RNA sequence: ACCCACUCGGCACCUUACGAGAAAUCAAAGUCUUUGGGUUCUGGGGGGAGUAUGGUCGCAAGGCUGAAACUUAAAGGAAUUGACGGAAGGGCACCACCAGGAGUGGAGCCUGCGGCUUAAUUUGACUCAACACGGGGAAACUCACCAGGUCCAGACACAAUAAGGAUUGACAGAUUGAGAGCUCUUUCUUGAUUUUGUGGGUGGUGGUGCAUGGCCGUUCUUAGUUGGUGGAGUGAUUUGUCUGCUUAAUUGCGAUAACGAACGAGACCUUAACCUACUAAAUAGUGGUGCUAGCAUUUGCUGGUUAUCCACUUCUUAGAGGGACUAUCGGUUUCAAGCCGAUGGAAGUUUGAGGCAAUAACAGGUCUGUGAUGCCCUUAGACGUUCUGGGCCGCACGCGCGCUACACUGACGGAGCCAGCGAGUCUAACCUUGGCCGAGAGGUCUUGGUAAUCUUGUGAAACUCCGUCGUGCUGGGGAUAGAGCAUUGUAAUUAUUGCUCUUCAACGAGGAAUUCCUAGUAAGCGCAAGUCAUCAGCUUGCGUUGAUUACGUCCCUGCCCUUUGUACACACC
């Protein structure tokens, strides 16, 4: 055959991070939580489920695509 | 090879076949192929009563070493034959006389 | 002779053969028996 | 001199074999395990080797005498059977010739093969038995090539990670050929399904057809193989299975230490021929009558009418039978098998044509048909797989299968107008009539058909007729190219095909070579089927028109068969 040319130049896939994840439900003093991170306006999403927050941007996971709510 | 193919032969034969006819081809233990026929009785290779009588079949029989051919030929006794013609077209009978009392001046006989 | 004799158990196989000698259930219908309540929770839609 | 008989002693030959031999063979090579007439010489596995050394002879070259170490399991004899031979003798055939046909070989293009080119121009195959072959007519797919982008569809076993998250997905933006979260920016989501590592699997048009199955091609347009009782040999074997004769045939006849047999050939099977005789039919069709149109009238002639009825089976159809068995007679031959001619016959070339087809052989082709497969390689930056674009068509040239022509047995324009084998749409867009629109290509509204019912009488083409052209590359020929319109398909650019106009090449019967063919055959012609969304210059069948020439020979070629040689038997690679 030819065996192994290539430009170098590899990809990796992904990592996921790592992320500690909810320390975000900011209670005030014992024992109130007032709950960061609003969540989604969609039957499928039961209001466990949230949206992040960019630039311009309120964007809902659990939709996997669907369903950008801007505010 | 032989001890199971001769059984085989043997068994097909006191089933009252014809004749039948056993082929082994492939590779045993030899890095070269070889083939063996193994045949007895009675078989024709030709014509329609192909289709009559003789029975074949092919099988892989897949080993080890390789693979090999199973190719089974049976040849079914023409009388037997049910629903079909009952002997090769080849078979020709002559029906045999029977001894005359001769001569013996007419007269006749009445009722 | 190993083959002859062979056959000879072919022949025996096949003359002894001449002669020789609920769980209830039904899961089909068990989901349908399983299918009493107690079995879930739905609340939903703050905010 | 010659003839006949007889007898000694010669050179030989013939036939037997009592007998001998391992056998070929031997009146000695016989009278040898039932071993003794006399006598001389030589040999004791194959090499080493008639070498070394000594002695002796010779002018010489060389003669006689003549070891060993070491090496090696065979060397060798006669015969049997195969294989082969650039030996002899017999055959067979249009993949051989003769007598001829029609051609290829020259020309343009079509197609395949080599070559070169290429990022890649994927690859198998190289005399008959590679090269219009792989059903191979590739725009994506196909696809195996090249340029680049994704995904695991890495089972399962242990181990590691980790319920404080093992892992999954993505909006926009960057990015990308791309509304691929491929990757990255930000950060929601997901919940033990994945992940990481090892072991172990899995896919591969990756290698090996020189590891195989199976299949197929070839030997083979051939006629060979084998066993029973008997004859010969110690035996492997042989005779049967053969000079001749005859057949397409080891098909027979005849000769015969053989007789009578089986596989193969033959029989058989299919298809094309023949049925006024049997069984029938609105899904085939005729006659008669109602209904009905035109022309003539004197009764006639030529049509319409899926059922207005009655009758029938010649034509059509396919079930069952009949028929041919080279019959009758006559020529010729061992008056044998056969052969030939004539009459009759639907048929007399194995009736024509196929299918099936023994033993055996090849390192023939196929791992690129197969979830047939051993083993090798590869397996996440993949030789897995998928997406995007390109390539298989690339063009100084050589080779091959074809197609269309060079015209007046013709092109062209009108018109006469005649087949057969097929195929055709259910969870569907197949075969398509008819009416419109359009020069055409085609478009549109509908309709019959799962089909002997509709397409379709497939009104096909060559061909027949009446004209235009008049030998001038002409109006023969249509290469090449420009310009426009359509159709298939997501896509047509390197132009899928179709239509119209214009352009109007080479080619004026083709050197040496070489293919194919003996009757509804050749050749000319178009049709249907496969392939197929679109694309036949291909193939497989079909019918149309329909000749000239053999009816022989072994000259060329090819291949069988004996005979003969062999030191080959892995068999002349
Ligand atoms: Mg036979
Ligand atoms: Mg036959
Ligand atoms: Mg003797
Ligand atoms: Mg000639
Ligand atoms: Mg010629
Ligand atoms: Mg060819
Ligand atoms: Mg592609
Ligand atoms: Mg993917
Ligand atoms: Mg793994
Ligand atoms: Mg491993
Ligand atoms: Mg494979
Ligand atoms: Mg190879
Ligand atoms: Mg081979
Ligand atoms: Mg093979
Ligand atoms: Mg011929
Ligand atoms: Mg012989
Ligand atoms: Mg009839
Ligand atoms: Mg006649
Ligand atoms: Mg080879
Ligand atoms: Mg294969
Ligand atoms: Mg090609
Ligand atoms: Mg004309
Ligand atoms: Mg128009
Ligand atoms: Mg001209
Ligand atoms: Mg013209
Ligand atoms: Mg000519
Ligand atoms: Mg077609
Ligand atoms: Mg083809
Ligand atoms: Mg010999
Ligand atoms: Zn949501």
């Amino acid at each position: 055959k030819k065996v192994y040319t290539t430009p170098k130049k590899i990809k990796h896939k992904h990592k996921k991070v790592k992320l500690a994840v909810l320390s975000y439900y900011k209670v005030d003093a014992e024992g109130k939580v007032t709950k960061l991170r609003r969540e989604c306006s969609n039957p499928t999403c039961g209001a466990g489920v949230f949206l992040a927050n960019h630039k311009d941007r309120l964007y809902c996971g659990k939709c996997h695509s669907v369903y950008k709510v801007n505010a | 090879i032989r001890r199971a193919a001769y059984g085989v032969v043997r068994y097909v034969m006191e089933s009252g076949a014809k004749g039948c006819e056993v082929v082994v081809s492939g590779k045993l233990r030899a890095a070269r192929a070889k083939a063996m026929k193994f045949a007895d009785g009675f078989l024709i290779h030709s014509g329609q009563p192909v289709n009559d009588f003789i029975d074949t079949a092919t099988r892989h029989v897949l080993m080890r070493q390789g693979v090999l051919g199973i190719k089974v030929k049976i040849m079914r006794d023409p009388a037997k034959s049910r629903t079909g013609p009952k002997a090769l077209p080849d078979a020709v009978t002559i029906i045999e006389p029977k001894e005359e009392e001769p001569i013996l001046a007419p007269s006749v006989k009445d009722y | 002779k190993e083959a002859q004799a062979d056959a000879a158990a072919e022949i025996a196989e096949d003359a002894a053969e001449a002669e020789d000698a609920l769980q209830d259930y039904l899961n089909q219908q068990a989901n349908n028996q399983f299918n009493k309540v107690p079995e879930a929770k739905k609340v939903e839609l703050d905010a």
